[PDB]
């Protein structure tokens, strides 16, 4: 199984915080079909050969799998507002942070949180911000217990 | 002194293998398992080995609960989530770290994460809340992304001093200066950085740009604000409206009246300019001009002038046809010729100054000439021209006496009175002047639009749109032939339909009319092209404009400019360059064509010619038609 989902849930203020990470060895696609006031997050995966994959129901989103001939369609129905991100680039090595709004990569992150904000329109230049100071972070000097001197 | 301490103490000396071995020894001994695992993973990542990095990062988690009581627990968890690609978790967990030397690092990493996920404001706030790392370049880039160029310039200028961030900050500041409109500042900055010429071209090669149409053209709110409140409060609009209603000069009005079918002949023809064949030719071409056929009349006047090259009236008529056609330089030429061949034609001189003001040129000599000729005359029965002479200067008090005169009513007089009343905040008599104007001209598009905008001005957007829809629903227009006069009538009709959100239905109506039969006139095609440009349908507009140029005669400055606009909309930078060069060949000092040409040359990567066009622009100029965006792919 070269394709992996991980789910992490948590609390912020008094809300819900769901994060779904999808990864594969090859590049696959995910899109944000809107329909009518009901976002359906649809992912296309080559999948190689897979067995019967049962569908689970979760607090913030529902999952569905469709298995065609050597093709997998992942359907995500969010019960709350959801957003998509392409966290394929390794930030912890790189200094030129690219854009996270891409429709094809080897790692995708879906975020579910009730108290979100609508995307605003800013008249600006789509620069790639350069962070030149902290590239490979590490922990400094410590004692026999994990605590700074 | 400890194994972990010894490893980390070697590790900041840029010695990675020995430190990694020390970390392995510390992990084997069993001292500070989690932090040793994280540092060993980062050391392994210093060299080129991804598998070992992944193995050690995965191993780091299983010892984490052992160090459950540690004031740096938040930082360790955030780092572990940071190297695994789980970024939102790391961002959510990084805000709880309040230790002394790591709070700034936590805030910097949070800024990185926010910047990745397109939350620029939070990233700016996090970077500003930091006082350990110099984040001038990142702050400037983020400010540019948000759209606050005023602080972006300061941040980038601060970052320019450091040697490492020289080239990138220079390129970013150059692009920001282009975006804001300060061109001479950009050129001065470029000239003081390098001494060679190739090096200065490489700064413009850092970021690839892409030309785009301005988003402010399609905003309904701004169009309504500028249309229903400041219709006559603009020099270009004032001059265009004066040109529309201006009269056409003849020798004898009585002879010309028998050759024109308008029912308002006495209002659009004047004989104040101090052969029978010349009279009849003038009358025929004027009839062609007034009955919604402008291009053919302009061509006929141009052809007939070559036969008789000394007649003050003919130059005025050709110049008027050019001026109503948004061809201002030839209008200047022929207006000046007309005034120089007869210095008692004051309307010709006034229109010459108007045209010379619309393009960029000095006209003080002409103003003094007409002023001297005014002060030395036996009679001055024409005071309208004297009042009009003040319009070039940005003063309006001087025409206040004109509103108290015993006057014959012609549409030029009414529109001039409306301009004068509106420009002195006398917003009450504007309505009565416009009402009289509409009463004078029943079957006119522009009069109807003006009356509607005067009557329904004091409303909101929704009421304006609903009234407009109701008003034009019951209004029937012969679309085939009525949009064939001066360009301002179409432009204003398209703008009003854009405000009311009705231009899609009108677009469908005009298409159906076009598809009913075959070859037709120019007016419908130009109106449909303009509607397509204003409906964000660029491919059809570009095809229509190419058909206009290559099928009928469309070698005009305005038509070529609009074709270039459509081509830029349809992602054709190469054709836009040729079209804009051909447009500029006549109107040399066109401030909007030059900026677009410079941007297009920068996009095609021709920096030798990009600076040439930028060198001919002022330090304060915001193009209302073109902008650029950074191409990241």
């Amino acid at each position: 199984m070269a394709f992996e989902l991980v789910l992490n849930t948590g609390r912020e203020n008094n809300q819900a915080f769901a994060v779904l990470h999808a990864s594969n060895d090859l590049e696959f696609t995910c899109q944000k079909f809107i329909t009518e006031a009901k976002v359906h997050f649809e992912c296309d995966i080559v999948g190689m050969v897979d067995n019967k994959l049962k569908d689970q129901s979760f607090s913030a989103f529902d999952l569905k799998f469709i298995q065609e001939a050597q093709k997998i369609k992942m359907i995500i129905l969010p019960k709350i507002q959801a957003r998509m991100f392409d966290t394929s680039q390794n930030i912890y090595i790189d200094k030129e942070l690219s854009s996270s709004s891409s429709h094809k990569s080897k790692a995708f992150t879906f975020i579910f949180t009730p108290e979100l904000a609508p995307i605003k329109d800013y008249d600006g230049l789509d620069f790639n911000i350069n962070f030149p100071h902290e590239s490979l972070p590490y922990v400094g000097a410590l004692d026999l217990n994990s605590d700074p001197v | 002194l400890s194994n972990y301490n010894l490893g980390v103490s070697q590790m900041n000396e840029n010695k990675f293998q020995e430190a990694f071995e020390s970390f392995k020894k510390a992990i084997a001994n069993g001292e500070n398992q989690s932090v040793a695992a994280i540092n060993a993973a980062v050391c392994a990542l210093k060299l080129n080995d991804k598998e070992k990095f992944r193995y050690y990062i995965d191993l780091a988690q299983v010892y984490l609960p052992k160090e459950g009581k540690s004031k740096l627990y938040d930082y360790y968890l955030s780092l572990i989530n940071y190297y695994k690609g789980y970024y939102p978790e790391a961002l959510q967990m990084l805000q709880r770290t309040d230790m002394e030397p790591y709070s700034d690092v936590a805030k910097y990493l949070s800024a990185k994460i926010y910047a990745k996920m397109d939350f620029d404001s939070k990233a700016i706030q996090q970077l500003n809340s930091q006082g350990n790392f110099e984040s001038s370049l990142s702050l400037g880039l983020l400010y540019a992304r948000i759209g606050e160029y005023a602080k972006a310039k300061v941040a980038l200028s601060t970052a320019m001093k450091i040697e490492r961030d020289f080239n990138q900050s220079l390129a970013a500041l150059t692009l920001v200066d282009i975006k804001t409109g300060n061109y001479q500042d950009m050129l001065a900055r470029l000239q003081n950085s390098y001494d060679n010429d190739k090096d200065r071209y490489k700064i413009l090669d850092a970021y690839k740009i892409q030309v785009r149409l301005n988003k402010d053209l399609f905003n309904i709110a701004v169009a309504q604000n500028s249309f229903s409140k400041d219709l006559l409060k603009k020099q270009k609009d004032q001059f265009d409206l004066l040109f529309y209603f201006a009269p056409y000069q003849v020798f004898d009005s009585k002879q010309a009246a028998l050759y024109i079918k308008k029912a308002n002949v006495t209002d659009f023809v004047d004989d104040s300019a101090d052969l029978s064949s010349t009279n009849v030719k003038i009358a025929n071409i004027i009839n062609y001009a007034l009955n919604q056929k402008l291009r053919l009349a302009n061509q006929e006047f141009q052809k007939l002038i070559k036969d008789y090259p000394e007649h003050s009236i003919l130059h005025y008529n050709l110049a008027l046809t050019y001026a109503q056609m948004q061809n201002y330089e030839l209008a200047y030429k022929h207006f000046s010729s007309s005034y120089h061949l007869n210095p008692k034609n004051y309307l010709a001189g006034a229109f010459a100054m108007f045209c010379a003001k619309l393009i960029d040129i000095d006209t003080t000599k002409l103003y003094n000439e007409i002023l001297d000729n005014i002060a030395a005359d036996s009679n001055f029965k024409a005071n309208m021209q004297k009042s009009m002479l003040f319009l070039v200067n940005n003063n309006y008090i001087s025409m206040l006496p004109y509103l108290d005169e015993t006057k014959k009513d012609t549409p030029l007089s009414l529109i001039f009175e409306a301009i004068v009343a509106k420009n002195n905040n006398l917003n009450n008599q504007v309505d009565v002047k416009i009402a009289k104007l509409r009463s004078e001209l029943p079957e006119d598009i522009l009069a109807n639009i003006l009356y509607f905008n005067s009557l329904n001005s004091n409303l909101n957007i929704k009421e304006y749109a609903q009234n407009a829809q109701i008003h034009f629903k019951n209004l029937k227009l012969d679309y085939r032939s009525v949009f064939g006069g001066p360009n301002i009538a179409r432009e204003f009709y398209v703008n009003l339909m854009h405000i009311a959100g009705l231009l899609n239905l009108e677009r469908q109506k005009i298409k159906e009319l076009i598809n009913v039969s075959g070859a037709k006139d120019e007016g419908i095609l130009q109106t449909l092209a303009y509607l397509d440009i204003f409906a964000q349908q660029y491919e059809e507009a570009y095809a229509l404009y190419n058909s206009l140029i290559d099928d009928y005669g469309a070698k005009d400055t305005k038509t070529l400019f609009l074709a270039a606009v459509a081509a830029i909309g349809a992602n054709n930078p190469n054709s836009a360059i040729a079209l804009l060069q051909l447009s500029k060949l006549t109107d040399k000092n066109n401030k909007e064509s030059k900026a677009a040409l410079g941007m297009l040359y920068q996009e095609v990567k021709n920096y030798e010619a990009a600076i040439s066009q930028y060198k001919t622009l002022p330090n304060n100029f915001k193009s209302e038609f073109f902008t650029f965006d950074i191409n990241n792919n």
